[PDB]
Formats: structure tokens, sequence, C-alpha cells
């Protein structure tokens, strides 16, 4: 269970 | 030579699917991982053998019909369905889906979650539920074990065998006395058999799941529905007469209103190290009165989830679902016919 950083959804929200 | 076997029973999914490996079982299906030789990727395959029981047929047709028609990032899809070429030969149904790594039940059994994981998971559960509910569907059986996760922390809701169009009425009898692996996530109104319950039952379930992520323990366990109510009332405090608006059985209503008074236990006393915004949202999901529960849209807009909240990328069904016919009043032979026809399109040939 990485930092959620690798999750695509969380990545989309990181914008 | 021969069809592969998994933990003792046939798994006839070749030649497309090979190299089977056991994943687990629920109360109804056994799930294996397998190699899809067409798409060149490993998948999950759930075997069910439902045709001797009316209720198993029901679970099978519901889950197939609904999942084939849903398309959402946070809801498991059905890629393919295997079954025999003739209705007579058909004893088993194999449901092929995207392969997931684990579920929330196993994760929580042994693993600690940071407040950020809890937040992100709750967000995904609710994003999924927003779509489900927008299609006018109730899941009715949300629990940690049917929240799937992959290794990138993607979450997908599965196990739609009990899902139903939220036909604001409908009397679904037998539902309460039917066997399921756990009743710990069911709203108090459904445990008390109040016909006319709503989408709020799912919200309650989600509340129970949030509680469990906070503490790695179920919040309202119990040996049965009466004991479960004792857990619920022990924490939320005694209900008012107005709370029991949705409790229709006369003796059950009087039983509840007769019990010794119970004060509310503050959430921070039970969850001393939890985010206080998480506890505020939790308080709004786990309300005894179904009509006062926060609904899914407002829940996604709660300050706890603001870092992932985005209504431009929280899709809904373009139109509410309307089930074809009524499956609860059908003989198992008819349900088998409907299952046959619903799966016909995946047959090599069609
Ligand atoms: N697509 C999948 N990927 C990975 N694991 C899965 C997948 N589908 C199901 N599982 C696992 O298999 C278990 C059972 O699946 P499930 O769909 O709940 O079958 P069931 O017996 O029909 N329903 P239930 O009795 O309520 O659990 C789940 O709890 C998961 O652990």
């Amino acid at each position: 269970l990485s930092s959620l950083a690798a999750s695509s959804l969380a990545k989309r929200r990181q914008q | 030579a021969g069809p592969e076997m998994v933990r003792g029973q046939v798994f006839d999914v070749g030649p497309r699917y090979t190299n089977l490996s056991y994943i687990g079982e629920g109360a109804y299906g056994m799930v294996c991982s397998a190699y899809d030789n067409v798409n060149k990727v490993r998948v999950a395959i759930k075997k069910i053998s439902p045709f001797e029981h009316q209720t198993y047929c029901q679970r099978t047709l519901r889950e197939i019909k609904i999942l084939l028609r849903f398309r959402h990032e946070n809801i498991i899809g059905i890629n393919d369905i295997i079954r025999a070429p003739t209705i007579e030969q058909m004893k088993d149904v194999y449901i092929v889906q995207d392969l997931m790594e684990t579920d929330l039940y196993k994760l929580l059994k042994t693993q600690h979650l940071s407040n950020d994981h809890i937040c992100y998971f709750l967000y995904q559960i609710l994003r999924g539920l927003k779509y489900i509910h927008s299609a006018n569907v109730l899941h009715r059986d949300l629990k940690p074990s049917n929240l799937l996760l992959n290794t990138t922390c993607d979450l997908k809701i599965c196990d739609f065998g009990l899902a139903r169009v939220a036909d604001p009425d409908h009397d679904h009898t037998g539902f309460l006395t039917e066997y399921v692996a756990t009743r710990w996530y069911r709203a108090p109104e459904i445990m008390l058999n109040s016909k006319g319950y709503t989408k709020s039952i799912d919200i309650w379930s989600v509340g129970c799941i949030l509680a469990e992520m906070l503490s790695n323990r179920p919040i309202f366990p119990g040996k049965h529905y009466l004991d479960q109510l004792n857990h619920i009332l022990g924490i939320l405090g005694s209900p008012s007469q107005e709370d029991l608006n949705c409790i229709i059985n006369l003796k059950a209503r009087n039983y509840l209103l007769s019990l010794p008074h119970k004060n509310k236990v503050p959430w921070n006393r039970l969850f001393p190290n939890a985010d206080s915004k998480a506890l505020d949202l939790l308080d709004k999901m786990l309300t005894f009165n179904p009509h006062k529960r926060i609904e899914v849209e407002q829940a996604l807009a709660h300050p706890y989830l603001e870092q992932y909240y985005d209504p431009s990328d929280e899709p809904i069904a373009e139109a509410p679902f309307k089930f074809d016919m009524e499956l609860d009043d059908l003989p198992k032979e008819k349900l088998k016919e409907l299952i046959f026809e619903e799966t016909a399109r995946f047959q090599p040939g069609y």
C-alpha cells in the first residue's frame, strides 16, 4: 500500500 | 489433459482461461485468478452453482444484469461469462472480472491505515455509491469484504447479488432470514424489517465501514439482530419515537421504546486518535433515523473529503435503471432461462 501518490485517481486530484 | 481443479472442484474455463490459482470464497461463489489467453492478462473468475435454489438464481441474475450495465472506475466490471452451450448442460456459471489484489476485510484484519488512506478509500467508496444511487439502485450489502483494492490503492465495489432497483416501495420478503456471512453492516431499519427503506441503508453501511477503518474493529458486532441493536443503542443512545418512524412492526417498536435509557457515547471517546472531521462525517452517516442520514452527494462535499472532491469527475448514470421484470416471484426454472439468455451474448458464436 504505497503512498496513494501512485493511484491514478489521487493523481488526477493532484491537479 | 482434463479441466483444472481448484481446492477440490472443477473449474471448466479453458482453453481461454488457464493456470488457475485460488483467491477465496464467499457464501455463494468461489473465486480464482486465471490467465486470459485472449487479452493476455490475469483476471478473476467467480464460480457459482445456483440452479438448485431459487435464491441463488436470484443473486446470480441480479449481479449479472446490473454489473453488465454499470460502467464506473470504482465498480467492478464483468469482462466475460462462461457457461454450457445448452440450458440443460448448464450447471455452473463463471463470471470473469478484472483481477484485484485484496479486499478491505483482509486488509483491516492485520494492517494499519493512515488517515490519508482512510480518507482516500472513503472518497472512492462514496464516488462509487454516487453512481450506483444515481442509477436508482441500492447495493444493500456493503461490507469490507466486497470492497476490492488493487496495489495502487484503487478501490472497486463488488458483490451485487443483493442489489435492487430502489423501487421506492417493493416488498422484498425472505431477505432477512436468508443466510449471509455477516449482518454487522446492516441499518437498524432493515434489521427490523421495515418495508419502504431507502438509499440511506447504504450510507449506514458505509458509516460502519468508516468506523472499522478507524479502529480495525467492527463497531456494531453481535450474535443476532437483537444483540446488534444493543450494540447500536449502546453507542448512539436511545432512539426517540420519531426515530422509530421507520420501524413499522408493532412489537419491535414497543420493544425498542421499552428498553432502559442509553446516553450517547461521544465519537472521540471511542476513536480518541481519529481526525475530528472524520468523526463529524461518521456522526452524520450513523444516525438511527434513516431520513436524517446524510446522502451521498452531500457526504462527498464534506470537509473531510475536500482534497478529493470534484463534481466534474464524479460521474453518474445517464438515466435511472428500471429492472426488466420482477425476479422475486419467479420459479427457479424461469430464473435459469433468464440467466441463460442474459449470458447468451458471450457464447463463442453469438
Ligand atoms: N474481481 C476480484 N478480484 C479479486 N478478488 C475478488 C474479486 N471478486 C471477488 N473477490 C474475492 O472473493 C471474495 C468473494 O467474492 P463475492 O463476490 O463476495 O462472492 P460471494 O460468495 O458471491 N458474495 P458474498 O457471500 O456476499 O461474499 C471477495 O470477498 C473477495 O475477497
